């Protein structure tokens, strides 16, 4: 994923 | 929570020369892939050279790269031109599915190295209209200079000042790499018309340089 | 692509600061935006993250007093923060901060100064060159702007034409509490006698523009 949450 | 470490917190070095800051997480950074580094110069805003730990962006120059893995980073200038002069912050993305935080290292001052200028001093008295008000302002001017450290002190007839001037420094230029530097003596009109002779003495190493002015001489 | 801030300025202590960002050619929705903010003379600060999947989280610092949201159908994303002190005067920023992607989009920044002060616009003085110079063919010339309240001012120097050898200094406080700075240009004496000199002062705090010729003498 790109980014986390 | 999470924490970043930068080291140095400051630098100087010479035009040319290759410089690296290391940048130091406190956790893994999300996928070991979320790392920039951004540039400030002064009163500008924060500008991006690296994401992703060492892609460099379309915008800013080659001499640019990055380097790391998992907690340590690294950014890399190349060969340093006076334009570098800036503090440069890494920042870190991280978290899991159910967090997600930034973090920046406290930053590094890179600061050029260059040759000795002494500066050019220029006084200015006050402006009639701000006698008119009640205030008088002399103001010294210390042009281009290097290094920064200097020492001003003001004169009036030939009595040394204290407590009432302030001073301002520029940050280094970003062409020629000098500082400018203003000392401000703030007298209420009743005092500047009291004395005649205004000087600013300006010493750096074995050198000591005054400009000064008689009220009323044009 | 832009990012235009909105809602900054002078704050009373205790008060709040409510922040919008507009993003002008593309869905707030679309990327995740940060809130960061810097002190004068300080450091970055993340405030928090509102990923894209329309979660917010918050450092444990700002947690207390800090909600951050967005509106999709405003194009916006917004900051509030309540409870301020004189330790939350920052410059604020919203940003996607670009850590792993290409995409990396930054507002320009707004000032937010928190002070029971009032505003005050500056006055404006000369500091004007001799008519015959006495530096080697350079004279010095500038603005003193003294006495406003709050930042920034900005000085230009005939409207954006003239910006070589020019230095604006930092404003210093003064013990009245009071701004004060200079804005000096180093030009050719030869040119005193052709060429106007004038610098642009803008307070926008006060909404206070002041233009001055600086002459020889």
């Amino acid at each position: 994923a790109g980014x986390a949450g | 929570d999470i924490q970043m470490t930068q080291s140095p917190s400051s630098l100087s070095a010479s035009v040319g020369d290759r410089v690296t800051i290391t940048c130091r997480a406190s956790q893994s950074v999300w996928r070991n892939k979320n790392v920039a580094w951004y540039q400030q110069k002064p009163g500008k805003a924060p500008k991006r050279l690296i994401y992703a730990i060492a892609s460099l962006y379309s915008g800013v120059p080659s001499r640019f790269s990055g380097s790391g893995s998992g907690t340590d980073f690294t950014l890399t200038i190349s060969s340093l031109q006076p334009e570098d002069f800036a503090t440069y912050y890494c920042v870190g993305h991280y978290g899991s599915e159910n967090d997600a935080y930034y973090a920046f290292g406290q930053g590094t001052k890179v600061e050029i190295k260059r040759t000795v200028a002494a500066p050019s001093v220029f006084i200015f008295p006050p402006s009639d209209e701000q006698l008119k008000s009640g205030t008088a302002s002399v103001v010294c001017l210390l042009n281009n200079f290097y290094p920064r450290e200097a020492k001003v002190s003001w004169y009036v007839d030939n009595a040394l000042q204290s407590g009432n001037s302030q001073e301002s420094v520029t940050e280094q230029d970003s062409k020629d790499s000098t500082y400018s530097l203003s000392s401000t003596l703030t007298l209420s009109k009743a005092d500047y018309e009291k004395h005649k002779v205004y000087a600013c003495e300006v010493t750096q190493g074995t050198t000591s340089v005054t400009k000064s002015f008689n009220r009323g001489e044009c | 692509v832009q990012l235009v801030e909105s809602g900054g300025g002078l704050v009373q202590p205790g008060g709040s600061l409510r922040l919008s960002c507009t993003a002008s050619g593309f869905s707030i929705d679309s990327y995740g935006f940060s809130w960061v903010r810097q002190a004068p003379g300080k450091g970055l600060e993340h405030i928090g993250y509102l990923t894209a999947g329309g979660r917010a989280f918050y450092a444990s610092w700002a947690k207390s007093r800090s909600t951050i949201t967005r509106n999709t159908n405003e194009n916006t994303v917004t900051l509030k923060m309540n409870s301020l002190r004189a330790e939350d005067t920052a410059v604020y920023y919203c940003a996607k901060l670009g850590s792993g992607n290409p995409v990396a989009i930054w507002g320009q920044g707004t000032l937010v100064t928190v002070s029971s002060a009032s505003t005050k616009g500056p006055s404006v003085f000369p500091l004007a060159p001799s008519s015959k110079s006495t530096s080697g063919g350079t004279a010095a010339l500038g603005c003193l702007v003294k006495d406003y309240f709050p930042e920034p001012v900005t000085v230009s120097w005939n409207s954006g034409a003239l910006t070589s050898g020019v230095h604006t200094f930092p404003a210093v406080l003064q013990s009245s509490g009071l701004y004060s700075l200079s804005s000096v240009v180093t030009v050719p004496s030869s040119s005193l006698g052709t060429q106007t000199y004038i610098c642009n002062v803008n307070h926008k705090p006060s909404n206070t523009k002041v233009d001055k010729k600086v002459e020889p003498k």
